[PDB]
């Protein structure tokens, strides 16, 4: 709401959906926030701009050329001519809710800005351009210098809303004529909705389990007017609405079904029906097969229903107990399960109040749609090895092999009766998995089978919507992508294939990812704080690491763990290690290089240090200060910018050397009031301050052993395993080094003073 | 102990406000007049992963601790238990809507406190001690993150839980808190059965505790190693920094040394620290009289003052660039920079637990070959 | 640790420090209180005292600010520099001695309505060897 685009600070086109036009909007207090912001920001002696930075009908840019070049230093600073538009919107802003006194000044102010022409008529002007002589001045002293009129004139857009707007205030015409939908109360709260939820068993045995606990429940037969399906065979109804053939109209394509949809009820010729949620679906993912997971999905699924509901009457929703809800032994219900349906019960679970009951009761009180379009109108041997051997191990692998080699469709001719195909055979393999639950090949071979787990576009645009750059793949580059923009779901799966590659388990680890991040960024959007890019691969290799330092163990044992990690324990590390929660320091410095947690006012910082001096030079690349006039600090490209110019160098904990100094650095800038006209190298820095730190801790008395010095950085792991502030800190020697070679270019003197 | 249907229609659910180990603090307005407040739901069965067992401990634990907060309501500076409601599944207890967080957000945004709000704090928290020991009621729970802070900087303290009452004459023995807060007696009495127990004297102790931190901005008892932490507890050698304690008066310094006492008797007690000259102020009075010779001190103490206050003026030193070459730690606003940058570059490795704390930044040290020398 | 009697001397001290009774030391009280004496610090030698002598900027002082600066230990070499300024205060006429006149016309300018005889007696009490002055080794053993 308070951005347009992610490259525009305000736009005044928001004005148009936050007044007399398609009111979409809620919380008013940000509508009150917006509407200070443009009046603060955009507007001006006779109107306002569009937005910041826009180079229309100004006496530079070469009118007759176009496609801007990247030159927009100050060319087009403070010189956007203005838009009367946005004035008159004003007024009728004004005059429509409650407002009076803001529609008499807004209307003495318009009628300065008016033209009289031809037979003494109102005309709106589009623009005033500033005089091609007159521009030095408004540079120092904007909105002082009086603009002339330019361009066509016979805005019709614009007389047409001032002469709407002075129709309306006359009083010839109400309100609520304009609009006989009553949009214009949007801004009444909505108190609370009850949910109702209903309980069925799968069998006589489930029922009999449910009725041993206290649990009345009735199953699926015994209700034969009202049947239930999944949503899948709604969404292929659905895919019939609107179909024409003579005028080539293929319907509604198919689609995935929400929360939403399925909770209402049905009306199919004179039948009741009923759809079960999506989330309990197993056929797609094994997401389902986890029972805490279930548990947390439905809780979230109540609070999203009971949230908005802005539909008329009850909410229903069915929640069957299937076989794979048992124990091992298949005499009882889970204690999750359990826990979550006597929760239900008494009225209150997760955040909603819950009732429950018998469909029968529910049917007089509830939501019904009615229908009408429906109405009508040698190979032989490794098959006799896979066979004859066992051990899912050994099935994977030989099956696996077989699709690749000679059967992608082929019939392995396994039974003589019956013609077995490859993905036959794969398919029955899940029925055998499913029940060991051995979270070692179901993963490997969902990658042989290359299923899809819907709603991913939808999961990549909220995470793109939060101001985040995304990154798929394994370092290094070109190897690494950059999806800055929202791609179609065919383009998102060939591309995540791509950077995939052929380890095959890393695509569907990298939707798993996806899916928790997307998840766990609506209900706690703080722990994203002090990070701008995400990097999957650097994530795994980061679980990967943890893994092998908490198991002690090699590479290829913790990916062997990881891998056998159950989805929760997986959403648990991941949690674990995005809360932050020798050897003590040393790995804190190389988790923070690794996920690049800068501050967060570190590119403020660094535009401010920057603005005096001419760059700041790291291994031979050099960051000019001309930059800083071309961009600003609120942009996207300087960020990504200074985060090229860091990466650099492949160590972490020399980037995070290189952000404490860079930081140390800025903080003494202040005190000091000169300019150093000269390239700063930091390295140089951090030398420097090492060897002092080296001839304090000699000057000491340590042996050489604590001494030590590092393979390929030569830096003394004690130092890394300093800490930051104290009286022997890394800081005192940065800011020393610092001290130090601000003097080597200083022109004798300092005179520091705060 | 109403029924639900009472609270389902009396007060509506909101947004998050925190969460905790096995509750959640949640928003309520109170629909006939519109007023906010804060709940605690508490889930006494646990997500079903709780044993019967566990279950009634855990609703016998509540309804004592409701039991023992009904009698202490009336204070100004304690939690008001507005409401209540218990059911199979939840208790709901709701309390006032204070506005911010506890004082551990505080002190680690602001690093350390200044003089004269620790004054008002620690009147107030005197104050609720003394009253609280009047009822001879203990709490043994004094931490940091049990005080919330108000708009018009007002604390009150809450988290009960540990709070029983004490039978005259009687001596409890057992272990509870954080290995930090405890008194040494409650050490002694966890490896030595024979000793009667303990009392107030702990509570003193958290107030020393509580005043060490705040002023010097670590815990004066802390190391990664519990054994040791315990054996240097016990030998009770507190030792000020050099280049940190120069810059506050005695008078404080004296109040913190005579809270923190070995000996339980000489301990002091909550009114003899609120008769210490740190706390003492004077509105109006036109009593004073007294003696010649006393009239020549104050004549001469007014002159000392007057003449005192410009040489305490002039004794200023400049920014001294070189110094700051060879030590940039002994000025104060240097230092003050430097802890507040590390502060906010490594601010998300401070929480809970003795595993990481607010010492564990701070390096005083001088790291050398004396790290050989750890313990036996 | 202070005491009851000590602690009345500082009250009465600081009452007499601020003119108009306000719980406050004020900036021109000061000013006034530095004229009286006969020394003329600036304004911002005023304001760089009271923020040196204030914890924060708040330009303002009070009483618990008055215990602190003045129950500090000088030690014997500034204590020293201390008790010979306050000397030379009351050594305004080159003689080395302290005299009733002088300690007169001193309350005068401090603002004290007392007596001769008041005056009288307070130099015979606080004089030791009976000659009408007090020596040096008298002043700084009563400083205590």
């Amino acid at each position: 709401l308070p951005r347009a685009s992610t490259s525009k600070e305000v736009d005044a086109s928001l004005l148009s959906v936050v007044s007399f036009p398609a009111f979409a909007v809620e919380d008013s207090q940000l509508v009150e926030l917006t509407k200070q912001e443009i009046i603060t920001k955009l507007q001006g002696r006779y109107g306002c701009c569009r937005f910041l930075r826009d180079g229309y009908k100004t006496p530079k840019e070469d009118p007759n050329r176009l496609y801007y070049e990247p030159a927009e230093l100050k060319l087009f600073e403070n010189i956007e001519c203005e838009w009367p538009l946005f004035w008159t919107y004003f007024i009728l802003d004004g005059v429509f809710s409650g407002n009076a006194e803001q529609v008499q000044e807004y209307k003495e102010a318009l009628e300065a800005v008016l033209i009289k022409g031809k037979n003494g008529v109102p005309l709106l002007p589009e623009l005033y351009s500033v005089p091609p002589d007159r521009v030095d001045e408004e540079y120092q002293n904007p909105h002082t210098v009086d603009r002339v009129p330019m361009g066509k004139l016979p805005h019709m857009w614009g007389q047409s809303l001032y002469i709407l707007g002075s129709l309306m205030a006359e009083g010839f015409l109400a309100p609520g004529e304009i609009d006989p939908l009553n949009r214009r109360f949007s801004t009444v709260p909505k108190p609370d909705v009850v949910v109702q939820v209903s309980i069925l068993a799968e069998t006589e045995e489930i029922k009999t389990i449910l009725k041993d606990k206290g649990i009345y429940v009735e199953t699926i037969a015994e209700v034969y007017p009202i049947r239930v399906q999944p949503a899948r065979i709604l969404s292929h109804i659905y895919s019939s609405l609107g179909c024409n053939n003579r005028m080539k109209l293929s319907g509604r394509p198919y689609r995935h079904m929400g929360v939403l949809g399925t909770s209402k009820l049905y009306d199919i010729r004179k039948t009741i029906f009923t759809f079960t949620p999506q989330f309990i679906d197993q056929q797609q993912f094994y997401l389902a097969l986890d029972n805490k997971m279930i548990v947390e999905m439905l809780r979230t699924d109540l609070s999203y229903l009971c949230s908005r509901w802005r539909m008329t009457g009850q909410p229903t929703i069915t929640f069957p107990i299937s076989h794979s809800m048992l124990d091992e032994d298949g005499t009882s219900l889970n204690s999750s399960i359990l826990a979550a349906l006597r929760k239900m019960q008494d009225g209150y679970f997760g955040g909603a109040r819950v009732q429950t009951g018998k469909l029968s009761e529910f049917l007089t009180t509830s939501c019904c749609t009615h229908l009408s379009f429906m109405d009508p109108g040698d190979f032989k041997a490794l098959v006799l090895q896979l066979k004859e051997t066992s051990s899912l191990q050994e099935q994977a692998d030989i099956l696996y092999m077989l699709y690749t080699m000679k059967g992608p469709d082929w019939n392995t001719e396994l039974y003589n009766e019956r013609s077995a195909t490859v993905r036959e055979l794969l398919t029955e393999l899940y029925g055998k998995v499913g029940e060991i639950r051995h979270w070692g090949l179901i993963r490997y071979i969902s990658g042989i089978l290359r299923k899809k787990v819907e709603a991913l576009d939808e999961a990549c645009t909220d995470l793109l919507s939060h101001q985040k750059h995304l990154t798929v793949g394994l370092p290094p580059e070109p190897r690494e992508k950059t999806i800055s923009a929202p791609l179609p779901y065919e383009a998102l799966t060939q591309l995540i294939d791509e950077a995939s590659e052929g380890d095959m388990s890393i695509s569907i680890l990298t939707q798993e990812i996806m899916v928790y991040l997307a998840m766990y960024m609506r209900t706690q959007p703080g722990l994203f704080a002090e990070m701008f890019r995400l990097r999957i691969g650097l994530i795994i290799q980061v679980m990967a690491t943890e893994l092998a330092h908490s198991l002690r163990c090699s590479a290829e044992e913790a990916t062997e763990g990881l891998m056998n990690l159950s989805p929760s324990a997986m959403k648990n590390l991941l949690h674990h290690i995005l809360s932050g929660k020798q050897g003590q320091w040393q790995r804190r410095r190389r988790l923070d290089g690794a996920l690049n947690r800068v501050p967060v006012g570190f590119y403020q910082k660094v535009w401010k240090v920057l603005q005096k001096c001419h760059g700041l030079s790291v291994e031979g690349f050099v960051l000019p200060s001309s930059t800083t006039r071309e961009m600003t600090p609120g942009e996207i490209k300087f960020s990504v910018h200074v985060e090229s110019v860091l990466n650099r160098v492949p160590q972490p904990e020399y980037r995070q050397l290189l952000v404490e100094a860079i930081l140390v650095l800025t903080m003494l800038a202040d005190i000091e009031i000169h300019s150093i006209g000269s390239i700063i190298a930091v390295e140089k820095i951090v030398h420097i301050a090492n060897d002092l730190f080296l001839q304090e801790q000699k000057t000491l008395g340590a042996d050489d052993t604590m001494l030590a010095k590092d393979p390929a950085s030569g830096i003394c792991t004690l130092l890394y395993d300093s800490a930051p502030s104290g009286r022997f800190g890394t800081m005192t020697y940065l800011s020393k080094a610092a001290a130090t070679y601000v003097q080597e270019f200083l022109p004798h003197s300092i005179c520091a003073m705060q | 102990s109403h029924s639900a249907q009472d609270f389902y229609e009396n007060y509506e659910p909101k947004e998050i406000l925190g969460r905790g180990v096995s509750s959640v603090v949640r928003r309520c307005i109170h629909k006939p007049t519109s007023q906010e407040y804060a709940v605690k739901v508490i889930d006494v069965t646990g997500g079903g992963s709780f044993s019967p067992e566990e279950v009634r401990e855990l609703r016998e634990a509540t309804l004592k601790e409701v039991d023992i907060l009904r009698k202490v309501s009336g204070h100004p500076n304690i939690i008001q238990l507005k409401d209540t409601y218990e059911t199979n599944t939840f208790f709901f207890l709701v309390f006032d809507l204070m506005k911010r967080g506890e004082l551990f957000d505080y002190l680690t945004e602001k690093v350390t406190l200044s003089e004269k709000e620790t004054r008002k704090i620690m009147r107030a928290l005197l104050e609720v001690i003394c009253t609280l020991h009047k009822l001879n009621i203990v709490h043994r729970d004094l931490k940091p993150e049990n005080i919330l802070l108000d708009d018009n900087m007002n604390i009150k303290l809450t988290d009960f839980g540990f709070s029983c009452q004490l039978e005259p004459g009687e001596r409890l023995r057992e272990v509870c808190g954080t290995p930090s807060y405890l008194a040494p007696e409650i050490i002694e009495c966890s490896m030595n059965e024979d000793h009667p127990g303990y009392g107030k004297e702990v509570d003193m102790w958290s107030t020393g505790v509580i005043m060490y931190t705040l002023l010097a901005g670590s815990p004066p008892f802390w190391h990664r190693k519990q054994m040791l932490m315990l054996r240097m507890i016990m030998s009770g050698n507190y030792q000020f920094g050099s280049p940190e304690w120069d810059d506050y008066s005695d008078t404080v310094k004296d109040l913190v040394s005579r809270f923190l006492v070995v000996q339980p008797q000489n301990r002091y007690t909550a009114e003899e620290a609120l008769a210490h000259p740190f706390f003492q102020q004077y509105l109006v009075e036109e009593v004073r009289h007294f003696s010649p010779r006393g009239k020549f001190k104050v004549i001469a103490l007014t002159v000392l003052a007057s003449v005192r206050i410009y040489y305490q003026y002039r004794r200023v030193k400049p920014v001294t660039r070189e110094i700051v070459i060879r030590d940039p730690y002994a000025l104060r606003p240097l230092r003050r920079l430097i802890d507040a940058y590390a502060f906010r570059i490594y601010g998300h490795w401070v929480k809970k637990g003795q595993q990481q704390n607010r010492a564990a930044l701070f390096e005083n040290t001088p790291k050398a070959v004396l790290l050989s020398l750890a313990e036996e | 640790q202070l005491t009851e009697e000590q602690i009345a001397e500082f009250k009465e001290a600081f009452s007499l420090f601020d003119k108009d009774g306000d719980g406050t030391i004020t900036t021109k009280e000061l000013g006034t209180v530095m004229r009286s004496l006969g020394q003329n610090p600036t304004e911002a030698e005023l304001q760089d005292m009271i923020n040196e002598v204030d914890a924060d900027g708040n330009g303002t002082i009070d009483f618990p600010e008055f215990l602190t600066m003045m129950a500090r230990k000088m030690k014997d070499t500034d204590s020293e520099e201390e008790i010979r300024e306050a000397f030379r205060v009351f050594d305004k006429d080159g003689n080395g001695y302290i005299s009733a006149a002088e300690l007169r016309h001193v309350m005068t300018n401090l603002g004290e309505k007392l007596t001769d005889e008041e005056v009288d007696e307070m130099i015979r009490e606080a004089d030791i060897d009976g000659d009408g002055q007090v020596n040096y080794e008298e002043f700084v053993q009563m400083m205590t």
